[PDB]
């Protein structure tokens, strides 16, 4: 068992600048080391073999080098659309290995998020059930916390929270959260309330509507 | 060059799954064909290959016994069984094509998706999301659809029918309790909506679900 090693596990950087991935091989592998780039939700894709040939395709800012035990995958201005995991391989001796990855994000200027609010609607209402949905669209960093509120008081218990992959053209993140109550709970009460905690504002970043 | 993976499955633990890989474009007996796991959050793992022409197999030890290679040549198809399936099995599976003996996966599959679970196959509640009632005043607005309560993934989401793109968020499925949930918004310019029509269309291929949800005003 050859054991790829890759660093760093992940990095965030911004466009324009040099980004540096190494791999490194616990025997010698001679040049039979490659590079695969995966976007979200796709296959892995070949970006350089032999240790330093790009691929067809593939852009010039890709380049390989390396040879032994030490390998080394550079984008010299890495662009927004760069972002993906990138694998190192080795197929220089069975069986094959590869190493553990690395999640390239892209670093951009801060951005706040954009909140929407929607009641549940009627559709699920008819069936029993009540969703109050809200999107905090477009915002980065990252980090990010949601609030519930039901007639001004915090509510905890039935909230579901998603994430996208950050965004391939803008560098931006969403989030869905879902608040989930029975159609009786949501009869009774009157006001709700969504509030995003972000870096980008020292008060909370709110939405709400009354449902009479 | 293709190579053309089956679609996604939903197996209980102690069974078997045989996932396929229709190849076209080369000739099949001339490359040797692998299959690589991925779970969710982790890197890639090499499970073997199979060289079509011969019939000889390499595994990674992780996955002797595990996974089985066989091919059928007069359909340019590789297989890959896995048995004595457990929810640390759910996976998705590639299958890639080795460059001669060059030693790199130059072309890939899009991956087969396997959940392994006790779990019982559920349809979708889809809920077409409109904006809080009343006058907005904003140049812009965002609807939304949420797709409740299925089992297991994958479904689909567009809008109108993929020609509503650009703007379109949809948020991972979340899972709780056995059953998912996937949301997604859309943001348009508010002259666009609700004077032009707007659908959410959901598939769930597994409950043999399809439905399209027209966003209508409060």
């Amino acid at each position: 068992n050859i054991v790829m090693t890759q660093s760093p596990k992940s990095m965030s950087m911004s466009v324009g600048e040099r980004v540096t991935l190494t791999c490194k091989a616990s025997e010698n592998v001679v040049t039979y080391v490659s590079w695969y780039q995966q976007k979200p939700e796709q296959s892995p894709k070949l970006l350089i073999y032999g240790a330093s040939n790009r691929y067809t395709g593939v852009p010039d800012r890709f380049t390989g080098s390396g040879s032994a035990t030490d390998f080394t995958l550079t984008i010299s201005s890495v662009q927004a659309e760069d972002l993906a995991d990138y694998h190192c391989g080795q197929g220089y001796s069975y069986p094959y290995t590869f190493g553990g990855g690395t999640k390239l994000e892209l670093k951009r200027a801060d951005a706040a998020p954009t909140v929407s609010i929607f009641p549940p609607s009627s559709e699920q209402l008819t069936s029993g059930g009540a969703s109050v949905v809200c999107f905090l669209n477009n915002f980065y960093p990252k980090d990010i916390n949601v609030k519930w509120k039901i007639d001004g008081s915090e509510r905890q218990n039935g909230v579901l929270n998603s994430w996208t992959d950050q965004d391939s053209k803008d560098s931006t993140y969403s989030m869905s959260s879902t608040l989930t109550l029975t159609k009786d709970e949501y009869e009774r009460h009157n006001s709700y309330t969504c509030e995003a905690t972000h870096k980008t504002s020292t008060s909370p970043i709110v939405k709400s509507f009354n449902r009479n | 060059v293709q190579l053309q993976q089956s679609g996604p499955e939903l197996v209980k633990p102690g069974t078997s799954v045989k996932i396929s890989c229709k190849t076209s474009g080369y000739t099949f007996t001339e490359y040797t064909i692998h299959w690589v796991k991925e779970a969710g959050g982790k890197s890639l793992a090499w499970i073997g290959g199979i060289d079509p022409n011969s019939g000889g197999t390499n595994y990674s030890p992780n996955f002797k016994g595990k996974a089985t290679l066989t091919v059928d040549k007069s359909s340019s198809t590789a297989y890959m069984d896995l048995r004595s399936l457990s929810s640390e099995d759910s996976a998705v599976y590639f299958c890639a094509r080795i460059y001669h003996y060059d030693g790199y996966f130059d072309v890939w599959g899009a991956g087969t998706a396997v959940t392994v679970s006790s779990a019982k196959t559920t349809a979708p509640s889809v809920y077409p999301l409109a904006p809080v009632c009343g006058d907005t005043t904003g140049s812009s607005v965002t609807l939304g659809c949420l797709v409740k309560g299925y089992f297991p993934e994958p479904v689909t989401l567009t809008w109108n029918s993929g020609s509503l793109s650009s703007g379109v968020h949809t948020f991972p499925a979340v899972l709780q309790s056995d059953l998912y949930t996937l949301s997604s918004s859309v943001t348009v310019t508010s002259s666009t909506w609700p004077s032009q029509s707007i659908t959410c269309n959901v598939a769930h291929p597994a409950s043999s679900t399809k439905v399209d949800k027209k966003i209508e005003p409060r």
